[PDB]
């Protein structure tokens, strides 16, 4: 019908902000273990 | 009361500015936690009791929001762990940090109940 | 003074800061008339259903963004604070405990007050 | 039509898995607080 | 060869055995990867050529199922590592004394990998 | 020294034979797909859904196996790191050794690969 293609909206949307928290975490990871040991370095 | 400072020019008039806009935006967004809660308690109460070519433009301009609130969110976050870090670093034990935090949060129940001496 | 040894760190530029407050504003604009609606409806009562149920649904992990925004922002605050005061003169942990004490007793004294005129 | 209905049929599955990474990205993180502290005790 | 643990009892045989597992899973995983690059190279030649939804989700949704496992199990020994790093980076002390033994085993592959040449090439 | 590391990492080995049969039960899953796919295709240079399904069943094992040889390289690289841990609490690793047979496994690829050009 046409509210399975509402569906077909909104999880067409809710996959492409989680695709990009996805990504936002890696991103903290990446640069997060290489200050941890910044630290160190610094220390 | 957390803020020292003394002269140092216009700054103070900028940095005691933007605490302010800081302790008020939290107040607009839990006085607006308090009304989209109650849109719910008015949703779900439906329950026992439109435009398709412009339903999805009128989220997607809400869900773009939304991809750089998660992006900003994170890498302030990670602000946080460096500046937290070198806080840990330059003390060791008895945290300052909650302290602070713990003394902020009190503030605010003071301007929470303040304010209400003054509504009374 | 030191107007400079503190460059940066950091609430500098608002110019963001109150944006997130207009953009707060207005999804807290488009709620209550969001809410009116329902209530009308239900008041009238007693399509755009599912869409302002699911356009809700986005102000709320959009908030819940901001509410951790300020948080870490504040949490970010809490800290370049000391991150100057240290490299100024000093911050402390004896200070603020100090600074605890009288708070409890100043919230008690003027939850007394409260608890006198009603 | 019936494609319509199948984009339902996967995406409510994509979405699920990448709801669970999320919670297990947080579980990485929520747990360097706790190893950060670990290292500094010992450092 | 970077192993030692010479006798410590009967132990020697498990982490041994794993070591003879592990590779021989990494050289399975390299093997299924190929065919997909085989297999959507295809799908590209089939696609210039231009079902069953409720019985569909039983074949989907069961191989979903590993997907949430892997992530939550993926996580799980990313977290093992990269604190089980720093317990030895502290003892390190610069210079990577990890990264050494990281590109060892990149050799150590190579050579079982020409080991292969050789023994095919009998 | 046995029950001294105790868990060390590589335990649990049932586990580690659980893996293996997967890729190789999804490696047999891979090659059904791609023969009726080969004959497919010569089917339309001779002849000149199950296909959408088939397509929605591999995409899936491209995560999978994407997750192993992730799950695979976290697990081995978390061993060298704990097998250095466990020396060190022993006797040693360490910094000089590790450079030493590096240069020598070199030299092994290198006589390994003067026979390779021999035969061939």
């Amino acid at each position: 019908y046409d509210e399975i293609f509402t569906e077909n909206i909104k999880l067409k949307l809710q996959v492409q902000e989680y695709e990009t928290e996805i990504e936002s975490l890696e991103k903290v990871i990446d640069m997060l273990q290489k200050n941890r040991e910044a630290s160190l370095e610094v220390v | 009361q957390p803020k020292m400072i003394t002269i140092s020019g216009e700054q103070l008039n900028l940095i005691t500015e933007n605490k302010e806009l800081m302790n008020e935006l939290t107040l607009v967004s839990t006085e607006l936690a308090e009304s989209i809660k109650r849109e719910t308690e008015l949703e779900e109460r439906i329950r026992l009791y439109f435009s398709d070519f412009e339903k999805e433009l009128r989220k997607k301009s809400s869900k773009i929001v939304q991809l750089i609130q998660q992006l900003n969110d994170e890498r302030l976050k990670r602000f946080i762990a460096e500046e937290q870090l070198l806080l840990q670093e330059n003390g060791t034990k008895p945290s300052s940090m909650e302290l602070v935090g713990r003394i902020e949060n009190l503030n605010k129940l003071i301007d929470e109940r303040d304010s209400e001496i003054e509504m009374l």
